[PDB]
């Protein structure tokens, strides 16, 4: 509550000096620059509409000088008039500048000119003469055939493009590259007007035989934006071609995942899974190129955070959609996993692909004990003819959710004489790049903590300070997460979980971290169908109440 | 230099202006240690918008499939100087492409040394030599008794730069080339690679012998893939790592969803009992708890009865219907795929409801009636 006039009064002169440049957008440059600035033009028009709406017309002369010329320039420009609600807003602006009882000559002239310009948007025959004459002859209003006219205009151009497409290197009429670029420029502003969407999908499939791209990326980015905000729903073949010809669109869309796990829906993995399955990523990641690009952005995020549980979770989900999409659309002719997963043994992947839905609850300890063996072979015996290093075999181990998480929950079940292999496995997960020295230290710390915890479980339901003792470094997240597993698993929990939660919630980061832990765990159980309903309800309750505290 | 008085001398030494008004140049133009006759008439002013350019028929054979290029360049190029740059650059291109016609080797090193060196190896070794002497292909034996071949494609200087080695076996082959190295040296490196990959070979040979390997037919030594058949109308495809052959492969099954599901379950359950001290077959038999058919049908094993464009049976109801009128191809197609295909070719012509043109695989006349 300060400026009100000033920023808009500056941007006014900017836009009026810009509209005069464009001037009915009959040329290439006027169109491309209109295509860009239109949206900010729309927001300008929102602020402008608020200002003109709250106040009244013919009375005030605030920006009334050349508002008329702005709205003329606007409306006779059709790329303006085509955008979401810019028309609707221009209508509203004009309805603000109308007068009920015009008093001086000027007000009546104004209002007539206002009806004129509305009639020019809506109901003007700026179209081929013979069709006007013929229709007027048949006694039709534009209103009652425009739709079918448009529909026929589109199906024509879409057909044309499909024959351009099929006549690849044939002595026959080659649709003019200029004209294809022309159409593409016109797809942008009315992408969310349903009577083009066949045209679009024809443009994206029908690439043709050029070394050069023909389409201008303002096309690709208009389309990308509209896919992600769900204003378009093409078929999936459309959007694999989109990705596979404009890299910054496929960046722009895997980054629009990242906003979803960061801001909106932190640890609502149902919501994240549903966004990934509705986005077409899985099916488009069946093409090995797009898999490799996507997992590069995943790798860049694994490093910015040093192994953030929230990105680990999104990988686990995404990979599960991808793996189900591979299986599905890979009968004949599929690319071999050293193609998607090139920087590891294909051996290791082929183990880690086998899901725990298809193995019994009892034989999972065996599976993990096999994984520990082959990972230790790859990491400790880091010789020629292998993975490049330990980090790579870890970034693989992430891409399987299930296996990395289940280790703690299986250690508690075998806490009496813990297997050394599991201690290796878990230590590796919470810490790569340590030296054998540091892994053995971590393992024996966890072994002592297993002793204390098994004593505490075989005892009655005890305090929270006894756990705070062992809680009191490089191995903290390991112990925290293992401890929470203990709370949820043992029936000695459901009583003293809150009692440890309150203390362990030093910061908000710990709170969010454990919440992510618990969401991952619920998603994991409800998938794998393994449950004690106590633990399920307890996790839900705790998660519900702690998401309010933050 | 900047100006085309010294710069034109420096960059066309053998173009001698005949006339004082420098309108006719005549003589030679240089490219790849070869000079060509070229006679280049200008109008009375220095405008290439109208100019003559005649050549030796030597040069014209060598500017074949460039004529429009040069005529456009005469019209589009500002100066003579740049025109000559463009013309030499284009000659540069033309010769290096038609590399089959142009190779005058220095005999005193070449044809003698190559003989000396093939003597150094032994004469049972060489198996093919090309009459241009560019290509040779040599043979080597395993301790097993398997032949493995090596092609070399050799340049104007054999002993100076590397010989391009083209090789079957599936790991990238390394040849440390010096001017001091020779055929025996690269041959010993090649033998080293053979004896190294011995295990992988035994795996492949053992498979091909004691099982019905089905899809790769007459397998090369490069192929890591073996689509094995077992029972009937189910198969397993198995992609193997050479470095750790006996170890576990990426694998999966084709066939009936109701037949394959149990094998997948059983595999996921016994997969921890993979062992790299047995053979691949001796692991697979006791993991999947089965024995294989040793050629349940050796004659009608399978002929791929798929589209040969899209490689699907059942594209939107349609069946592999349209075939080749040829004994050697016989390959089925789809109506849709073959139409989209042939419309595109330059060889195709369309009558009323007919499309004539070349079978994709064998390039023989094939007819499509919509
Ligand atoms: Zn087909
Ligand atoms: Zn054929």
């Amino acid at each position: 509550m300060a400026q009100d006039s000033v920023d808009l009064s500056c941007d006014y002169q900017f836009w009026m000096q810009k509209l005069s440049v464009w001037d009915q957008a009959s040329t290439l440059e006027t169109q491309q620059d209109t295509c860009l600035h239109v949206a900010q033009f729309q927001e300008f028009l929102r602020k402008m509409y608020e200002a003109l709406k709250e106040m009244d017309s013919n009375t005030v002369i605030e920006r009334f000088p050349t508002i008329g010329q702005l709205l003329a320039k606007a409306c006779w420009n059709p790329f303006i008039l085509a955008y979401d609600e810019s028309q609707k807003i221009l209508i509203w602006c004009l309805c603000c500048l109308i007068n009920k009882e015009p008093q001086n000559s000027g007000q009546s002239k104004l209002n007539s000119w206002i009806q004129g310009v509305l009639s020019h948007i809506l109901s003007a025959l700026r179209f081929d003469k013979e069709v006007a004459l013929f229709t007027q002859g048949l006694g039709y209003a534009p209103i009652d055939y425009y739709p079918g006219l448009l529909k026929n205009m589109v199906l024509s151009l879409a057909s044309e493009l499909r024959e351009n497409h099929l006549n690849g290197f044939n002595t026959q009429r080659r649709m003019a590259p200029e004209r294809v670029a022309s159409l593409s420029r016109v797809c942008v502003p009315l992408i969310t007007l349903t009577d083009v969407d066949p045209l679009v999908e024809a443009l994206l499939i029908c690439h043709g035989r050029e070394p050069q791209e023909i389409l201008q990326p303002e096309f690709f980015e208009a389309v990308n934006e509209a896919i992600l905000l769900k204003k378009i729903s093409l078929p999936m073949s459309a959007v694999v071609c989109l990705w596979l010809r404009h890299l910054p669109s496929l960046e722009k869309a895997m980054l629009h995942l990242f906003e979803k796990l960061i801001s909106s829906e932190r640890n609502c993995l149902r919501r994240i899974e549903c966004f990934i399955k509705d986005s077409s990523l899985p099916q488009a990641a069946c093409h090995p190129a797009i898999f490799r690009v996507v997992d590069e952005m995943f790798r860049c995020a694994l490093l910015e955070t040093d192994g953030a549980l929230e990105i680990i979770a999104t990988i686990q989900v995404f990979t599960q959609c991808f793996v189900e999409a591979l299986e599905k659309a890979s009968k004949q002719l599929r690319f071999a996993l050293k193609t998607y997963f090139p920087y590891t043994s294909p051996s290791l992947a082929m183990v880690l692909l086998q899901d725990p839905q298809d193995i019994p609850r009892g034989h999972w300890l065996q599976t993990l004990k096999h994984i520990s063996e082959l990972l230790r072979e790859a990491v400790e015996d880091q010789t020629h003819g292998s993975c490049g290093g330990p980090f790579e075999s870890w970034f693989l181990f992430i891409h399987f959710g299930g296996w990395a998480e289940m280790v703690a929950e299986q250690l508690l079940m075998s806490a009496a004489e813990p297997p050394t292999a599991l201690l290796w496995l878990l230590a590796f997960y919470y810490g790569p790049r340590d030296g054998r020295q540091q892994r053995a230290q971590t393992m024996v710390q966890v072994k002592a903590v297993l002793g204390h915890l098994l004593a505490m479980s075989r005892s009655s339901s005890l305090s929270a300070q006894d756990l705070q003792t062992v809680a009191g470094a490089p191995a903290q997240q390991l112990i925290r997460h293992l401890l929470l597993n203990f709370l949820l698993w043992a029936p000695g929990g459901h009583t003293i979980a809150w009692d440890v939660i309150t203390l362990m919630a030093h910061t908000a980061e710990i709170t969010h971290e454990i919440i992510g832990f618990l969401d991952q765990t619920l998603y994991r159980w409800n998938r794998l169908g393994i449950e004690s309903p106590r633990s399920e309800k307890l996790a839900r309750e705790l998660l519900k109440e702690l998401r309010t505290q933050v | 230099m900047a100006v085309t008085e010294a710069s034109l001398l420096r960059q066309c030494p053998l173009l001698l202006p005949q006339n004082r008004s420098k309108t006719v140049y005549e003589g030679f133009i240089s490219a790849q240690g070869r000079d060509f006759h070229l006679r280049i008439v200008l109008p009375e002013d220095l405008q290439l918008k109208n100019a003559r350019l005649l050549c030796s028929w030597q040069l014209r054979t060598i500017l074949s499939g460039y004529h429009r290029i040069v005529q456009q360049r005469m019209q589009h190029s500002p100066d003579l100087m740049s025109f000559m740059m463009e013309l030499k650059m284009l000659l540069e291109v033309a010769l290096k492409n038609r590399q089959e016609l142009y190779a005058l080797p220095p005999p005193p090193q070449f044809y003698s040394s190559l003989i000396e060196e093939i003597g150094t190896l032994g004469w049972d070794k060489l198996v093919y030599a090309d009459t241009c002497f560019s290509t040779i292909k040599l043979k080597a034996e395993d301790a097993s008794g398997r032949e493995h071949l090596i092609t070399l494609k050799l340049k104007a200087k054999y002993p100076a730069e590397s010989p391009d080695y083209f090789v079957d076996f599936p790991v990238p082959f390394c040849a440390s080339w010096t001017p001091q190295s020779s055929l025996i040296s690269i041959y010993s490196q090649f033998l080293a690679a053979i004896e190294s990959l011995k295990a992988f070979w035994d795996v492949m040979d053992e498979i091909d012998e004691k099982t019905w390997v089905l899809e790769p037919e007459k397998p090369p030594r490069s192929a890591t893939a073996r689509r094995i058949a077992l029972g009937n109308n189910v198969s397993i495809n198995i992609e193997v790592d050479p470095r750790h052959p006996t170890m576990l492969p990426e694998c999966f099954f084709l066939g009936a969803d109701h037949v394959v599901k149990p094998l997948g379950i059983k595999l996921s359950r016994n997969i921890h009992l993979w062992d790299p001290e047995n053979s691949v077959l001796q692991n697979l038999k006791d993991v999947l708890e089965i024995d294989f058919p040793a050629r349940a049908i050796l004659e009608k094993s399978d002929f791929t009865m798929d589209c040969g464009i899209c490689y699907a049976y059942q594209l939107d109801g349609t069946i592999p219907d349209q075939v080749c009128d040829n004994s050697q191809c016989g390959q089925p197609f789809h109506q849709i795929c073959l139409y989209e295909w042939l419309r595109g070719l330059l060889t195709s012509r369309q009558s009323f409801n007919i499309i004539f043109g070349e079978c994709p695989y064998c390039s023989k006349p094939i007819t499509l009636k919509m």
